């Protein structure tokens, strides 16, 4: 929120050169100066025969905003023979990526085409150049003898580049192995020591690189984007890369180890064609010393308010934990077709709050499609998803959209002001903008009003003029300041004081400042810095009692501070800024003495009561608990009465009841400060004597790491009196209860079989399913619906196996879906098959039982048993001839034995069901 | 008397109409009393001021053009009409809703246009079978569904640049199959070949010439073609009042937007036509591929239906792509399918199996509800779409329009129309925020007691301080004998709180962080409910303690959405037919069902129970669906009586039931193996003996 | 059978000598 948008540094390059396609800082060791690097991959050069070779420019700061090219090559196209050139540098996009470690400058040309040394071709292996002061080497790890897009022929190496802590280059080339993509890493020393201008394909020792894979991974574009950070155990930075056509254009993100280039972690996109992995970033946003992953999907389509897909782009935010896993949240864009996840740039700590910050850009958003940059401040909780500042592009299109924010670099303090700064490029207009941070000041103010309870009978200040006494008091206001970074040592503030502001609206103002004879007073104030709260004082007084009425409303003293920003010169007024989450004013109230008794002082007798009316709440669900509160003031008036209900972690405040006219609506507010959480309800100012209030407060629960066995609320009334200001604390609890609505359901599929069965013939020894009979399938489901879960339960199946020593439903096989193991008291499928009405249950038939042990079923989970049987047709012919129709009845019962909620009342949950398969003749 | 309109309407005429649609205001200019000048339409029985000077506007849903729905779309001598009405006028006073209805019909014999996009890359050498004799292949299909057919086609390979193009020895510029030791054509981005004509002869002739070209990488980027074929309206020759079908044939995967950065192409697609006299996509080398979002937009604008006619190796891919472009269909293309020579009448069948309503240019403070009557007086609330229709059916939607507050703007016209049809219902919206007497009789420095009355007709209000019907509300605290009952019951304190009543008119006006208003200052503007730390869940404005939800949100808290997409199953039915959609989440009502969309139900009866009802009404003309007249809508499966043949075991789903005649009917249904789940019935059921 | 890479079809086929790696001879005249 502290970037200076007023007067930033504008840099401009030649027309049509895509000046600003890539930006970075240059902070060498041999100079206390710092510079800007801005790539112009379309710029023209003095290289002979080379149209649009591209440049990298060194931009001076501190004055003159002058950018001079850095000449890396100056050489035209080398030759393979007399008229057979070996390389083609025209339109090579030199400068499409620029990176810098302290004195090293790495720039690349991803469209650099190369004739092979085998056959006449034009292959875009791409190249890089690494400059270190005056020494300049050529780095082209894709220009090797592995050619022709079966290998590195179309690498376009240098499409993305980066450095690690230990001076190791990371390079990405998306065209390797039929556009599978490739990563290549080399030691910077090995790059410069092994350089040989007469050798085109250079072996680098200690190189890391990915290999070709199966042709299924073709056209994945690994190396589109790269970032570095450590994710496993050491200090050795590991490799991150975006591969946005992977996984069937879902997109993916590969993380490789920094020591031996082995797969570490994977991220996969949620929606096809979104380009998940167009850009990546590594930075620690929650200050936990663990680097966190940021992945941009600029073309992501989410659901609008109506529910239609809209292209808004989405950035993935994944926080690293020590366990190795990731907590990943998501963050959608704000404007359609803005391409919100295009560039992601860590800023370091833009605010110096202790937690690093990040900037995300939507180059095609804003007004007139001129580009937007949102900055997001990190906190301990992760990233704050609500931007705190918004940078708007200022340059309108010439021919193509000024892609403001397409390239960004941060985390470098160019003005040495203590706060890092931010480069933003817009290659559509050939410009690059540098925003400078500001010195955030945190200011704490005070306001002391001497005696807050004012007697009008007590007149001591004869000072009004004309020597008549009046009832007066003092208004003392203190003001201290402090702030990290470089910023002037004495700050100037403009304090304003307003008396009784609550009725400035045309009613009479019943307190005036002594000398000025007015409600308002202002004073230019000057504090140095750092915790010495400098105070000033004034004298206000109550006008004559005859001049007004309305003694009961309080005199509110209002104080605000301004901090004129004309200070902080020294480079064009880098003006500081107050902490964003800080109040620009403080208020305090004074009361006219009234109805306080003989002691001349108001002493209340405060009581608070609470009744349950809803005696038990169940564990798994989110329960509408309503508390009825009674707040009484049986003594004298209470100044600034507030009901304070301190809720535990499980609780959330819904609101006040307004549908029971017997219960009074209250102004309640949820507050979370001073390491606590509670609800603040206004009870009157003053809360007059004998007053009784009834009101309802609704809540919600989660039970917060189960087996707690109770939720506890604490209630007390607090007032700004001097004596008897508080009520006795009243604790109210509500008992946690276990409720599990468990049910068992069953069905037969089919539920009938009509005899005779087509194409059936008695087999002496049946082998196939078709020989035995049709396929009857019983399915039993144990479904847990109630809020509370359970840990263990049993399930018993009774099955009509035989009748008069003859098979009925020959169980072939059984399956289980869920947390359950079953066991049958008889061998299943002995013969090893491959693939009125009289009821037959266990009361009249030989039964085969199956016993199942159920694990933990939660609120919406179930366990299912599939029984696949064959109708034993042979049985239903001989003595069951034609008028004998049977109902093949099975049953299943369950008993819940165990719950995870120990220490709670536990009631047994048992039930049973039955499933019939009716066999019938279709003759008579 | 003591009613909601008597609290805020007393201030002025504007603020009277604004608080409720039931409010009425009388600025007689003749009869003042001291009663509230804004009470009700009927509470102004006494103190009549009746003939004029009573301001009571009422909202109106006024039809201006409702042509009769056409019976057939084949030269009806004028204006084939698939929607009625065609134009409504809306007059809306603040916070008032007025509803209407719209009738939509997919007429029979509608004109069809078919434009073909053919992949002409090298991989397509073994796929050109599908394109020989295409015109006779196309007339033969569509003739059953329409007369007046038109066809045309174009071709695409890829961007003619590196790294896609063969720039290897210049012998490969004009013959990129040089290295293959054969010959083919130079590559091209998108080449328009044949404008839509009714001359099948010229079509087959122009098609047979076509042969393959060659580039490097398997993605081919037809999306460049899809875009230009959509937005080059005059070049392609799209006809008005004819369904527009755009067919897409390709060998393998496709380039998507942002793939062009590898080619040094960083300018986004503008969705403008760039094909000219050369019939070539000129910007193929300067402009990136189009994104799914822009393709969807330009497809819905120009009312084009995209059909993916792709080979099997890639059918799963474009299926998953079509889910991101709603209303597009995929079809397998292989000379074994028994469907390949249709492939389109099946696609056009799909596209006409649904009618969905879309809204264009909807004013922001306006919000629209929707019911749907899809089948013979079955009103379905919340739906703007009807499922499983045959070409010829007619559906109706009841629409409600609501305005929050009053924009005080000019007339605005938004469109309501079906997806993919030219026909549309245009709604003209005018808002009646101001009374009749606005600039007719208004005071300035006179017409009140002491040269301060201003601000309205009917009463004069005064300057920044000391307002009144007689212009002074003196800052003095004049002692009792002046209250005007700035309180409900006179035993209650001065105006409810936050206000010290002066001069018979409450002087609360105590700005703290939000505004305060009302004759008694009972309204808060910042005391509305919170769902989770956000007032009205962030999706609703707060006025006098009542959440006024935004366009697509409902509820006391404004936390219940009107969406039904999350309720939609993979089959197109909401909640899989077994549940109700409430606040974007299926409430499963049918027992044993659960899951996000009620899809999971293993206790539900086997499909033999639901399909037996189809064979009773289709083959025996009885049963449940026969009595409710739902047989033709719900039973879209083809039913063919068989020769008592039950032949194969390939998933072999056999059923058997017993009808009223005590005869045992048995049938089987081949599930959606090569199609859409046909079911064969064994004729000659088993009946008893004579 | 391996799938062709890039913008290439299956090779051609007269007998299964023209094709390799365990593919077939398509009636259309390709590997498949
Ligand atoms: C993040 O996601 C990444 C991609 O989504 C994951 O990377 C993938 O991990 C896979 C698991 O290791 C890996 O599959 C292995 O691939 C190698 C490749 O070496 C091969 O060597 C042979 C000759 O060069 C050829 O293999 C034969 O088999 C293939 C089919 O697999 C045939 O089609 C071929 O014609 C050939 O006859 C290949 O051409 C290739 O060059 C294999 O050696 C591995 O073999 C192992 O698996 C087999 C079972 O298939 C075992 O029996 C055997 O003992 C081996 O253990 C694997 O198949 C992918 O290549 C790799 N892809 C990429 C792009 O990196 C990554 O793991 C994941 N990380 C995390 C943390 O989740
Ligand atoms: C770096 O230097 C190179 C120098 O070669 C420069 O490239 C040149 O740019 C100009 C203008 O952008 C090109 O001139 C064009 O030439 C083509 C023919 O090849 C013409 O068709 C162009 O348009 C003409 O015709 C139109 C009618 O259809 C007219 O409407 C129009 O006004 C023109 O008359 C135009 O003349 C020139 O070809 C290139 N040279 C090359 C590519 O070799 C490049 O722009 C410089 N880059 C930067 C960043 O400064
Ligand atoms: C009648 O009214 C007059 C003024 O209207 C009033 O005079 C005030 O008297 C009080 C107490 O008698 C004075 O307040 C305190 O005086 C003592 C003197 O020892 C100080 O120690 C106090 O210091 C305060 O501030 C410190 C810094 O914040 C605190 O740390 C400390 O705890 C104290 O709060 C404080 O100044 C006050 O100064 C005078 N005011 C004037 C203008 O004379 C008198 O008390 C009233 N009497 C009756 C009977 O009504
Ligand atoms: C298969 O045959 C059995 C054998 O009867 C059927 O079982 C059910 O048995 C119960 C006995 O409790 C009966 O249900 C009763 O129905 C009467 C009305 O007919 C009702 O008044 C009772 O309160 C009770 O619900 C009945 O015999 C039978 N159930 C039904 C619904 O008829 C079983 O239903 C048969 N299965 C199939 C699929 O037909
Ligand atoms: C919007 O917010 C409100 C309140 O925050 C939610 O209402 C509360 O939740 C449900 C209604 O959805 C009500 O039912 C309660 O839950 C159990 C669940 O089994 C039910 O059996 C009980 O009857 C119990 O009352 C609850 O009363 C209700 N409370 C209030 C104060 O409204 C609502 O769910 C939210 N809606 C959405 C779409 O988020
Ligand atoms: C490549 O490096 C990784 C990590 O450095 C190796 O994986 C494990 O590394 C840890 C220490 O970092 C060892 O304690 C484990 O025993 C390693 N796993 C093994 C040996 O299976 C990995 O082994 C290295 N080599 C590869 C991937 O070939
Ligand atoms: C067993 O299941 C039955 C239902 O299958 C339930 O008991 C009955 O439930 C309904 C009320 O919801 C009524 O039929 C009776 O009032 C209940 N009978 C009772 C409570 O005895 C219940 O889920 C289980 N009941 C028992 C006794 O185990
Ligand atoms: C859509 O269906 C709803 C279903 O209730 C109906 O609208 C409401 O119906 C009941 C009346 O008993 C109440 O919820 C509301 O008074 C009705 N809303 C209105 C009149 O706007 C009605 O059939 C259809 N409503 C709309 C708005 O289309
Ligand atoms: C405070 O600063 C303003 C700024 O110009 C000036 O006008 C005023 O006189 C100053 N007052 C004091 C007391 O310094
Ligand atoms: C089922 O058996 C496995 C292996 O014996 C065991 O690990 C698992 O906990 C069992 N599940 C239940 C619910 O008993
Ligand atoms: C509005 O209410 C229902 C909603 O569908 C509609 O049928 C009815 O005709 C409308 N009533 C009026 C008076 O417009
Ligand atoms: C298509 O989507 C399904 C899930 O919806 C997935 O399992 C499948 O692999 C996808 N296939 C392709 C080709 O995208
Ligand atoms: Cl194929
Ligand atoms: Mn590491
Ligand atoms: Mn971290
Ligand atoms: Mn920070
Ligand atoms: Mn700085
Ligand atoms: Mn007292
Ligand atoms: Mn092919
Ligand atoms: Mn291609
Ligand atoms: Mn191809």
């Amino acid at each position: 929120f502290n970037l200076d948008v007023d007067s930033p540094a504008e840099y401009s390059g030649p027309e049509g050169s895509y000046f600003g396609f890539a930006v970075d800082f240059f902070v060498p060791s041999a100079s206390s100066r710092m510079f800007l690097l801005v790539g112009a991959p379309k710029a023209n050069t003095t290289q002979p025969g080379i149209v649009e070779g591209g440049q990298v420019l060194k931009c001076d700061w501190s004055s003159t905003r002058r950018c001079q090219p850095i000449e890396f090559d100056a050489t035209g196209n080398r030759d393979y023979a007399k008229d057979d050139p070996l390389e083609f540098k025209s339109h090579q996009w030199f400068g499409a990526s620029v990176r810098s470690k302290q004195d090293k400058i790495l720039a690349c040309a991803p469209l650099y085409h190369w004739r092979t040394e085998m056959k006449q071709e034009r292959e875009p292996v791409g190249t890089c150049f690494l400059q270190d002061g005056t020494k300049t080497v050529e780095y082209a790890p894709c220009r090797s003898q592995d050619i022709d897009a079966d290998g590195q022929g179309f690498c376009q190496g240098g499409f993305s580049i980066d450095f690690t802590k230990a001076d190791r280059v990371l390079l990405g080339g998306p065209g390797s192995f039929y556009w599978q993509g490739q990563l290549i890493s080399d030691q910077v020393a090995e790059i410069v020591s092994k350089y040989d201008p007469n050798v085109y394909s250079i072996k680098y020792n200690n190189q890391l690189a990915t290999r070709t894979a199966q042709a299924i991974f073709d056209d994945s574009y690994l190396g589109y984007s790269v970032a570095v950070g450590d994710f496993n155990g050491d200090g050795i930075d590991d490799f991150v890369s975006g591969v946005p056509r992977a996984a069937r254009t879902l997109g993916m993100v590969y993380i490789y180890d920094g020591k031996n280039m082995s797969s570490l972690y994977n991220f996969t996109g949620e929606q096809m064609a979104a380009y998940f992995g167009f850009s990546v970033a590594a930075t620690d946003i929650n200050g936990d010393d663990y680097a966190d992953v940021f992945i941009g999907a600029p073309l992501f389509m989410d659901r609008g308010s109506d529910g239609k897909l809209q292209e808004v782009g989405q950035v993935s935010v994944s926080l690293q934990r020590a366990s190795g896993d990731f907590q990943t949240t998501k963050l959608n864009g704000f404007e359609v077709f803005a391409r919100f996840g295009s560039a992601i740039a860590p800023l370091g700590d833009l605010d110096q709050d202790g937690f690093n910050d990040i900037a995300i850009a939507a180059p095609y958003g804003g007004e007139d499609k001129k580009g937007i940059v949102y900055i997001f401040n990190g906190r301990s909780t992760g990233l704050n998803a609500v931007p705190s500042q918004i940078l708007e592009g200022q340059w309108a299109a010439r021919s193509m959209p000024p892609s403001f924010g397409y390239s960004m670099k941060g985390a470098t303090d160019i003005d040495k002001n203590g706060y890092p700064d931010l480069i933003v490029g817009a290659f559509g207009v050939d410009r690059a903008i540098l925003y400078r941070a500001r010195p955030v000041i945190t200011v704490n103010a005070g306001l002391e009003v001497y005696p807050s309870i004012l007697n009008q009978d007590n007149k001591t200040c004869s000072l009004p003029g004309t020597a008549l006494k009046v009832s007066c008091f003092n208004v003392r206001f203190c003001l201290k300041a402090d702030g990290k970074g470089v910023l002037p040592r004495k700050l100037n503030f403009q304090v304003e004081l307003l008396l009784d502001k609550l009725k400035q609206k045309g009613a009479i103002r019943r307190a005036l400042f002594l000398y000025s004879r007015s409600p308002s007073h202002s004073k230019n104030m000057t504090i140095s810095r750092g915790g010495l709260m400098q105070c000033e004082e004034l004298i206000a007084y109550l006008r004559d009692e005859s001049e007004f009425r309305d003694k009961l409303t309080p005199i509110t003293i209002f104080m605000e501070y301004r901090l004129d920003y004309r200070t902080a010169a020294d480079t064009t007024g880098l003006q500081p800024i107050l902490n964003q989450f800080t109040p620009a004013n403080i208020s305090r109230q004074a009361h006219i003495l009234l109805d306080c008794g003989e002691d001349n002082v108001c002493k209340p007798k405060l009581e608070v009561s609470v009744d349950s009316d809803q005696k038990k709440i169940y564990i798994g669900d989110d329960n509408p608990l309503t508390l009825i509160v009674k707040a009484q003031n049986q003594g004298e008036g209470a100044y600034e009465a507030e009901l304070i209900v301190s809720i535990p972690l499980q609780a959330d405040f819904i609101g006040v009841v307004r549908n029971n006219e017997a219960l009074a609506r209250l102004s309640c507010a949820f507050k979370t400060e001073n390491q606590t959480r509670q609800v603040v309800c206004d009870l009157g100012n003053p809360m007059k004597a004998g007053t009784q209030l009834l009101a309802g407060l609704r809540f919600s629960v989660h039970q917060q790491s189960e087996m707690d066995t109770s939720v506890k609320f604490d209630l007390q009334i607090q007032s700004s009196n001097l004596f008897d200001k508080v009520s006795p604390v009243v604790s109210h609890k509500v008992d946690l209860a276990v409720l599990a609505a468990v049910e068992i359901r069953g069905v037969s599929s089919p539920d009938h079989v009509f005899l005779p069965i087509p194409n059936w013939e008695h087999k002496e020894n049946p082998e196939t399913e078709e020989d035995v009979g049709p396929v009857v399938q019983h399915i039993y489901e144990l479904r847990n619906n109630g809020p509370s879960s359970f840990s263990k339960a049993m399930l018993h199946l009774q099955w009509p196996y035989k009748y008069n020593n003859n098979t009925l439903l020959y169980i072939l096989h059984y399956d289980i879906d869920g947390p359950m193991n079953c066991t049958s008291d008889m061998e299943i499928n002995p013969l090893r098959i491959k693939i009125d009405i009289h009821t037959l249950g266990c009361g009249v038939a030989q039964c085969l039982k199956i016993v199942c042990q159920v694990g933990r079923l939660d609120r919406g989970k179930s366990a299912i048993l599939y029984v696949k049987s064959l109708l034993w047709t042979e049985t239903f012919m001989n003595k069951e001839n034609q008028n004998h129709s049977y109902s093949l009845k099975s049953s299943a019962s369950f008993n819940v034995i165990e719950f995870p909620y120990k220490n709670l009342p536990i009631e047994d949950i048992t039930n049973s069901t039955l499933v019939t398969t009716n066999v019938t003749w279709g003759i008579q | 008397g003591p009613n909601i309109c008597t609290t805020r309407g007393v201030s002025s005429c504007q603020q009277c109409l604004a608080v409720s649609p039931m409010c009425a205001w009388c600025s007689d200019e003749a009869l003042p009393l001291g009663s509230p000048r804004c009470d009700l339409k009927e509470n102004l029985l006494k103190d009549n001021c009746a003939p004029e000077s009573i301001e009571f506007p009422v909202s109106e849903a006024r039809v201006l053009e409702d042509r009769p729905l056409s019976d057939k779309g084949s030269g009806d001598s004028s204006q084939v009409t698939q929607v009625s009405p065609q134009r409504i006028a809306l007059r809306l006073r603040p916070d008032d809703s007025k509803n209407f209805s719209i009738q939509v019909r997919q007429v029979e014999d509608y004109p069809v246009d078919i434009y073909y996009l053919m992949d002409l890359s090298y991989s397509m050498k073994d796929d050109l079978w599908s394109i020989q004799n295409l015109g006779t292949k196309l007339a033969t299909q569509m003739r059953k569904l329409t007369s007046n057919l038109r066809i045309g086609f174009g071709a695409f390979v890829d961007k003619p640049v590196s790294p896609y193009m063969y720039i290897s020895p210049p012998e490969a510029l004009e013959n990129p199959c040089y290295d293959m030791k054969t010959t083919c054509l130079p590559m091209f981005g998108y080449k328009h070949v044949l404008t839509l004509t009714d001359q099948v002869t010229r079509f087959n002739e122009e098609v047979k010439k076509q042969s393959v070209s060659r580039n490097r990488d398997a993605p081919e980027g037809g999306f460049d073609a899809i875009m230009q074929a959509t937005v080059c309206d005059e070049k392609i020759g799209w006809r008005n009042d004819a369904s527009h079908l755009l067919v897409f044939t390709t060998d393998a995967k496709t380039h998507i937007a942002l793939d062009g950065r590898l080619a040094g192409i960083v300018q986004p697609n503008d969705g403008q036509c760039h094909v000219g006299s050369d019939n070539h996509y000129s910007a193929s080398t300067t402009m990136d591929y189009p994104s799914l979002g822009l393709m969807t937009e330009k497809l819905s604008q120009k009312n084009i239906n995209l059909i993916f006619a792709v080979t099997e190796n890639v059918v799963n891919l474009y299926q998953n792509y079509s889910e991101l472009i709603p209303g597009t269909t995929v079809g397998v293309l292989s000379m074994d399918s028994s469907n390949v020579l249709q492939l389109i009448v099946d696609a056009y069948g799909k596209i006409r199996s649904k009618v969905e309503l879309e809204v264009r240019d909807l004013p922001e403070e306006l919000s629209l509800s929707f019911n749907a009557t899809c089948l013979n007086n079955e009103v379905i609330p919340g739906l703007k779409s009807c499922m499983g229709l045959k070409i010829g059916d007619t559906v109706s939607f009841s629409i409600e329009a609501k305005v929050r507050g009053c924009p005080q703007e000019k007339e605005k016209s938004f469109t309501i129309k079906p997806v993919g049809f030219k026909d549309s219902l245009i709604v003209q919206v005018t808002f009646d925020c101001d009374c009749a007497c606005q600039a007719q009789a208004e005071p300035n420095s006179h017409r009140c007691n002491n040269g301060n009355g201003t601000f309205e007709c009917g009463v004069c209000r005064c300057g920044p301080g000391w307002l009144g019907s007689q212009c002074e509300c003196s800052e003095e605290d004049y002692r009792p004998s002046q209250q005007d009952e700035c309180s409900p019951r006179e035993g209650q304190p001065v105006c409810s709180q936050r206000g010290e009543c002066l001069c018979g008119q409450c002087v609360c006006h105590s700005s703290d962080f939000g505004k305060i208003t009302g004759k008694y200052c009972e309204c808060d503007d910042f005391s509305c409910v919170r769902y989770k730390g956000e007032m009205c869940s962030g999706h609703g404005q707060c006025s006098c303690g009542d959440c006024l939800c935004d366009s697509d949100w409902t509820g006391y808290y404004c936390n219940c959405t009107t969406r039904t997409d999350t309720c939609m199953s993979s089959n197109g039915l909401l909640c899989s037919g077994r549940g109700k959609c409430e606040c974007g989440s299926c409430v499963c009502i049918q027992p044993g069902s659960y899951g996000d969309t009620c899809e999971k139900c293993p206790t539900c009866p086997d499909a033999c129970t639901f399909k037996k009802e189809c064979v009773e009404c289709k083959k025996f003309d009885r049963g449940a669906l026969h009595d409710e007249n739902t047989c033709n809508r719900y039973c879209r499966d083809e039913i063919e009586s068989v020769k008592e043949l039950k032949d194969t075991g390939k998933d072999a789903v056999n059923c058997t039931y017993k009808n009223e005649d005590d005869c045992v009917v048995r049938f089987q249904y081949y599930e959606d193996s090569s199609g859409k789940s046909i079911l064969y019935v064994v004729e000659e059921p088993e009946c008893p003996k004579g | 059978c391996p799938r062709p890479r890039g913008d290439n079809p299956p090779l051609t086929c007269k007998q299964d000598s023209d094709c390799l790696a365990g593919c077939v001879c398509g009636p259309n005249g390709f590997c498949g």
